[PDB]
């Protein structure tokens, strides 16, 4: 990824979380488990979703041949409606195999961007009250229940409290 | 005590190509391409097709008495002619701009088979000698098209001026057709029409004809050395035709009344069998049922068919890169 | 002691779209395509167009004369046939390869028209009983077009051949008509042009003509049941042309002399009114004074247009996402 | 945005700013205000003016349709025609709405990138003498006045006097 | 101690464009767009093309005897006509469907020129006089085409009927060639062909034509008053022709056994010499030798080109953007 | 670059090293010298080779003009035909165009994120034991001999060892 993040620093994916695109697994006294960032996982099905709609929008138009005979002394104008139908099967051919091609690595490309920004999100929130290893694991200096692990979940950790 | 941050996995193997990558596996993919086809015909609108079955176009328009399974009214909501279909042209000539006609019975929807011209409207002429074994019927060697009728003179005299009048006073458009016969000597044409110069010709509003005959020995074909010149028109609501004739008169006597469709339609050349399903989207090599944006079966369809293309996969990604370990 | 890093905001309520999120609003953008026209006709490079008014091309170029108004030369950036115009082709016939002289005139500029056969060209004959009631003016029951002759053997003796040359020493090609006329009846033939076989044949260095007469009874149209077949051809420079007739034959009279334009032409069906204004630019559907890329109005234009498009909207953003607070 | 800051970090934009896209609102003893950095503005600025123009400049031809006419017996040749004339508009339609789609996709991903750029440009000259509160404000330790906020400003902000 | 992060830079100074930025100058590039041309005509397949040189298709095919040099077999890539080539129809006529013709002639590859019809099989008339000062070769002032014959009457009795047949009983079709003369008044169509109404007819199984003379007076053309209607065409395998008249046929004489291509088939008009080098990609401006995907020189060509396109450059960037210092 | 790096932070590029596109210049006892990171810049390499023959692969098919004559009163179906030429000219010469222009500033973007990654890669692992002078040069507060910075450049740098 450009940003670093999918098989980069971030080595490898967890089967474990099945619940969302992207998210966390914790790890304190009363136990770990997954659970998915359910805010950046459904802004990225929508958005998404929203891709695959509006190109399926925009190709909903067909050029259509015709069984239309020609005789032996209108070889022309038949050679000139041959030449027309494949044009056009040529420029949609090439359209859509190229779009496709492109979309995919910018689709791969936004993926990678919104792990790397949570990532961002976390640590801009823990500065100090953790260890930051560099493979997007983050290890507290004090404790952590689940009352604590939530807050940082729903983006409201309180720095201050925990920073003596 | 920690916390770590990451993404999905799973047990997918689909992959995806992108401009720097070929064979990328990810976790959750679409397929937008369609490839899979029925090979059969079905249903349009609820409407089933017409099988021309052993008749070509022509052979059921001119009214071919080996296409008699085909006779009076059809409807369709499109058209079928299989690949070696044996019964068209019998007796052997032109049909003049055959491609046109094509065409316009291809953007139709229904005919309906009436008698234009009794033969009572030729008057001092045989109207019951008209066949040639060139055109056999199931039932004897002898016939000629149920839609036209050979006038000769009458069994003695000469042929006299014969006239015909048909005032389209209704709210559909008639296609018709009618012919010249070109003998192959002077002798076959006084045995027919008489001696003397001959001529047929035939007005309307909007379109004029005429015509003499155009005298040579040609090859033999179906046993015969004469030919027929084929001629095909549409008189439209309000207009009246004329038919006047000394000699050589390949008379009309049925005709078409005609319903436009003013969508596309067409025209089939295919030996698939026709089924009693139901389809929304139909071409040449099969139906398409489906949801997808792209197709590659066919370029020829009536109905609403996905975009053809020449694409074997078009797979765009939605999630996003699979590493499981 | 503090800073901010941060970004600009506005009372913008304009948005637009991305592949990922509809109905956006940003700080600027620009809308690339025109939706807004002018329901008129107006110059072009200060020319004014062609108001056939209440004549069709036929019965311009022909000169039928309730078409007398249009008479004479004109000049035009482009062409108005209004769609119920009454005036055409007065007498029934038809014009031969219609749709290509429409074309042709479709690539012009200006006509001169001039005379090309006195009367006193065709010798032994009449040429001034030439009238039928179909086709009246304004000021008498029974004329004839402007542009052709209607040649009637002297009232007695026979139809002479007669013989006619126009050598084109000019430096611009001219356009001219003729016809041949087709009686509904043996009588009438006589009684017009005398017993006898009759030709009509027309030479230039690059074409050449042979008809005779199609003699047949046609359905009434304007109260007669005979026609003409109407022709037309282009004399190019250094051209000139034989005329040679001994019946039936509807002479050219006046022509036009043509300047082709190389550009793209245009004639336009539509009822807007042609005012005094200027424009860069003209649909069929009306004026387009823009900027812009882009417009959904019409495909059919004279002039330096946008590329038409069938988008509503096509807008560009060029600011940022706008979050005020 | 994929970088994090517009609608992100930065959870909101200033009104207040007239006279650029991208800028500062600082603090201290004299006052406050805002102002804009003119060179990352004029930047983005001269890119997309290049965009808009080159976009204008690629769409510079027109397909044109014609008034001919078609007799009957030519029903075949006018319906290539017509199939012809559709077809081109609906690829040039296409082009034009799925151009426009992704092009402001990627303007706004272009805004966001600058935003976040210039952040990073700052938080880089000032590094300890500052607190980031990770909402991209940043609060000195020191005093900064008018002659010392410029000298961030025009990126000549020297870090060696102020970090005693 | 310590360590730097940085890329690469270079003596580059080639340049490319992006949406945001022109002039941009990087460390590595390519080129996608071919604007180089040999201006020649080369050999594609290892196979020679055909220089008509001071001769016009029609010329060519018909036998004109100043085009000699082309008599007999040819084969070809492709054709080359010349600009101002001189010698085509000699004596004035029309070829008729003369660019079908040629679009027929464009998709071929070969022709074997044999004996049709010996001037044996026209009975009873005279097959040695047929020349004319309209068609002279390189050794006497009045000759004529070398596949087609003027058969006229014999010195004194008056024209009999004449029969031809060709049973195409080979596996190649066969295009060929005849003519209608057209005299310019009564007392030369007496002198050449007697009195009597004349007529020229042929049939094959899926052709028939009938024709008579369209006498008058033309234009002067190459000192000639008269015309002469050209007509070809093709007789397929299994298919035989039968030839018939009693006056004013142009027989055929000389016709081509003909291979059809089934690819593209090119005839270029242009005046780049032929010379003997080999080529995979030709265009009517000249060779292309590349292995861009690219190229601006021509839309024309035979073999396997670039695809066609405006642009001046074509520059993909594949290094990063260059900062020496 | 919208990563910042390429002439951005790093406001310039070394001609010395000639064996890569992205890499290294170390500074220490025994000596310096170039030497570039063959990994990352094997994988633009591919990428970009990758990118280059798609964009030959879907442009190889031709519209293909044709010879063909049309008499005096084929003027209609001879427009028709010129029309239809022109048109499909039209939209092949503005999809490469347009392309081209698209791409390489894609491609550029690339490069810039595929520097900014690399220094990211560094930084990650040299935390404590070095200076960021933030023009993406590293000074080291310990020694590094030569198994020392190849140890960073291989990407197996001891963080343990070095940061007493
Ligand atoms: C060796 C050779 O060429 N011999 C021919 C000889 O065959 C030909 O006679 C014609 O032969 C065919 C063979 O299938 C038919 O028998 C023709 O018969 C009919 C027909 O059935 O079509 C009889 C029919 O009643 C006639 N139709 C009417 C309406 O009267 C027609 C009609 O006369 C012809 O079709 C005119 O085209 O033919 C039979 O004529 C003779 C004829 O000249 O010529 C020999 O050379
Ligand atoms: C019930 C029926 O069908 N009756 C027709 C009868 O109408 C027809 O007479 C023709 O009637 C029309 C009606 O509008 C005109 O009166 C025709 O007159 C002219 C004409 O004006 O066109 C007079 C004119 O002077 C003649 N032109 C010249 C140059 O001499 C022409 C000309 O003779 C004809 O146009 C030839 O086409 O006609 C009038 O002839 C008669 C005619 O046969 O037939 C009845 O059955
Ligand atoms: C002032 C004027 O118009 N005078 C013409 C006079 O020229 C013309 O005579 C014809 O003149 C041309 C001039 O090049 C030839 O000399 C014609 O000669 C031939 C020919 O060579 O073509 C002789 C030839 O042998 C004849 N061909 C055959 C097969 O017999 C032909 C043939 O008769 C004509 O081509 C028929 O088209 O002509 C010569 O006829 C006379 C002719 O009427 O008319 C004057 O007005
Ligand atoms: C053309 O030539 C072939 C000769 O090869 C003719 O073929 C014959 O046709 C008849 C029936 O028409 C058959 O019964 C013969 O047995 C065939 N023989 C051969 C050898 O083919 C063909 O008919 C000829 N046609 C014309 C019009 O000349
Ligand atoms: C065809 O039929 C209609 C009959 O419905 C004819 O219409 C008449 O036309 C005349 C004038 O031509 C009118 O004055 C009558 O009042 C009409 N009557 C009706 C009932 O329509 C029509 O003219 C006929 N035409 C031909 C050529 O037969
Ligand atoms: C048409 O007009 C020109 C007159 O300008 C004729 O030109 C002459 O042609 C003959 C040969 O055909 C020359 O020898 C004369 O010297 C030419 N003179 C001039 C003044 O051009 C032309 O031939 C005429 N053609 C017809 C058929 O009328
Ligand atoms: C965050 O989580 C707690 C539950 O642990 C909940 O009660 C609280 O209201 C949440 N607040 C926000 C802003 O998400
Ligand atoms: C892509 O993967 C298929 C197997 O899934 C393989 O057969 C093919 O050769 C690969 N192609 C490329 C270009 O890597
Ligand atoms: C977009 O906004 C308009 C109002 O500005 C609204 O009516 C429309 O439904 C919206 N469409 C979508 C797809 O959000
Ligand atoms: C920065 O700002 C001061 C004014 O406060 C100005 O005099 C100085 O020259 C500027 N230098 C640069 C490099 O922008
Ligand atoms: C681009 O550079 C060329 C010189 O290499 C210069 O002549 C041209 O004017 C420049 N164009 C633009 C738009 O900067
Ligand atoms: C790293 O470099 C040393 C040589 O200095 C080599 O022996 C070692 O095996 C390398 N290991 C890796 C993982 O690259």
């Amino acid at each position: 990824g450009i940003f670093g993040a999918i098989a980069g620093f971030i080595e490898g994916g967890w089967t474990g979380m099945i619940d969302g695109w992207y998210g966390y697994h914790h790890e304190n006294s009363q136990g770990s488990g997954y659970a998915a960032d359910r805010e950046s996982t459904q802004k990225a099905i929508d958005g998404i979703t929203n891709k695959v709609n509006s190109i399926i929008n925009k190709m909903n138009t067909q050029f259509e041949a015709v069984d239309h005979e020609f005789s032996n002394l209108e070889r022309r104008i038949g050679n000139l409606n041959k030449r027309m139908e494949d044009g056009f099967l040529d420029v949609w051919t090439y359209n859509a195999e190229l779009l496709v091609l492109l979309e995919n690595e910018r689709t791969l490309d936004l993926h990678d961007a919104n792990v790397k920004n949570l990532y961002e999100k976390v640590k801009s929130q823990l500065r100090d009250n953790a260890n930051d290893l560099g493979n997007g694991c983050f290890e507290f200096w004090h404790k952590c229940d689940n009352e604590c692990m939530e807050s940082v979940k729903n983006g409201t950790y309180d720095y201050p409290k925990y920073q003596k | 005590d920690k916390i770590c941050i990451g993404y999905h996995a799973n047990n997918s193997t689909t992959q995806v190509d992108t401009l720097l990558e070929k064979n990328v596996t990810v976790t959750h993919s679409v397929e937008l391409l369609e490839n899979q086809k029925e090979k059969r015909f079905c249903k349009i609108m609820n409407k089933a097709p017409l099988d021309l079955k052993d008749c070509t176009i022509e052979g059921w328009i001119l009214g071919n008495p080996k296409c008699d399974l085909l006779l009076g009214d059809q409807s369709w909501s499109y058209i079928v002619e299989r690949p070696n279909a044996q019964n068209g042209i019998c007796y052997p000539g032109v049909l003049n701009e055959l491609e046109e006609l094509k065409a316009f019975i291809g953007s139709g929807e229904r005919v309906e088979r009436f008698e234009m011209f009794p033969k009572s409207t030729w008057a001092g002429v045989d109207t019951s000698r008209g066949v040639t074994n060139a055109c056999p019927s199931y039932t004897l060697d002898s016939s000629f098209y149920r839609n036209l009728v050979w006038l000769v003179k009458t069994d003695s005299a000469t042929y006299p001026v014969i006239k015909g009048t048909y005032n389209n006073t209704g709210t559909q458009p008639i296609l018709y057709f009618w012919g010249v016969h070109h003998p192959p000597d002077t002798t076959v044409q006084d045995n027919l029409y008489g001696s003397g110069d001959k001529y047929v010709r035939m007005g309307t509003e909007s379109m004029n004809f005429a015509k003499s005959p155009e005298i040579a020995a040609r090859p033999a074909v179906n046993g015969q050395r004469s030919r027929i010149d084929y001629y095909w028109s549409v008189l439209r609501p309000g207009e009246t035709l004329n038919v006047e004739s000394n000699g050589n008169l390949i008379a009309p006597w049925y005709a078409y009344k005609f319903v436009s469709t003013n969508k596309k339609g067409a025209v089939f050349k295919s030996d698939l069998p026709i089924e009693n399903c139901d389809a929304t989207c139909q071409t040449i090599a099969g139906v398409l049922k489906t949801n997808k944006t792209f197709q590659n079966v066919s370029p020829l369809w009536i109905g609403e068919c996905p975009k053809y293309v020449k694409s074997e996969s078009l797979r765009l990604a939605t999630g996003l890169r699979n590493v499981p370990q």
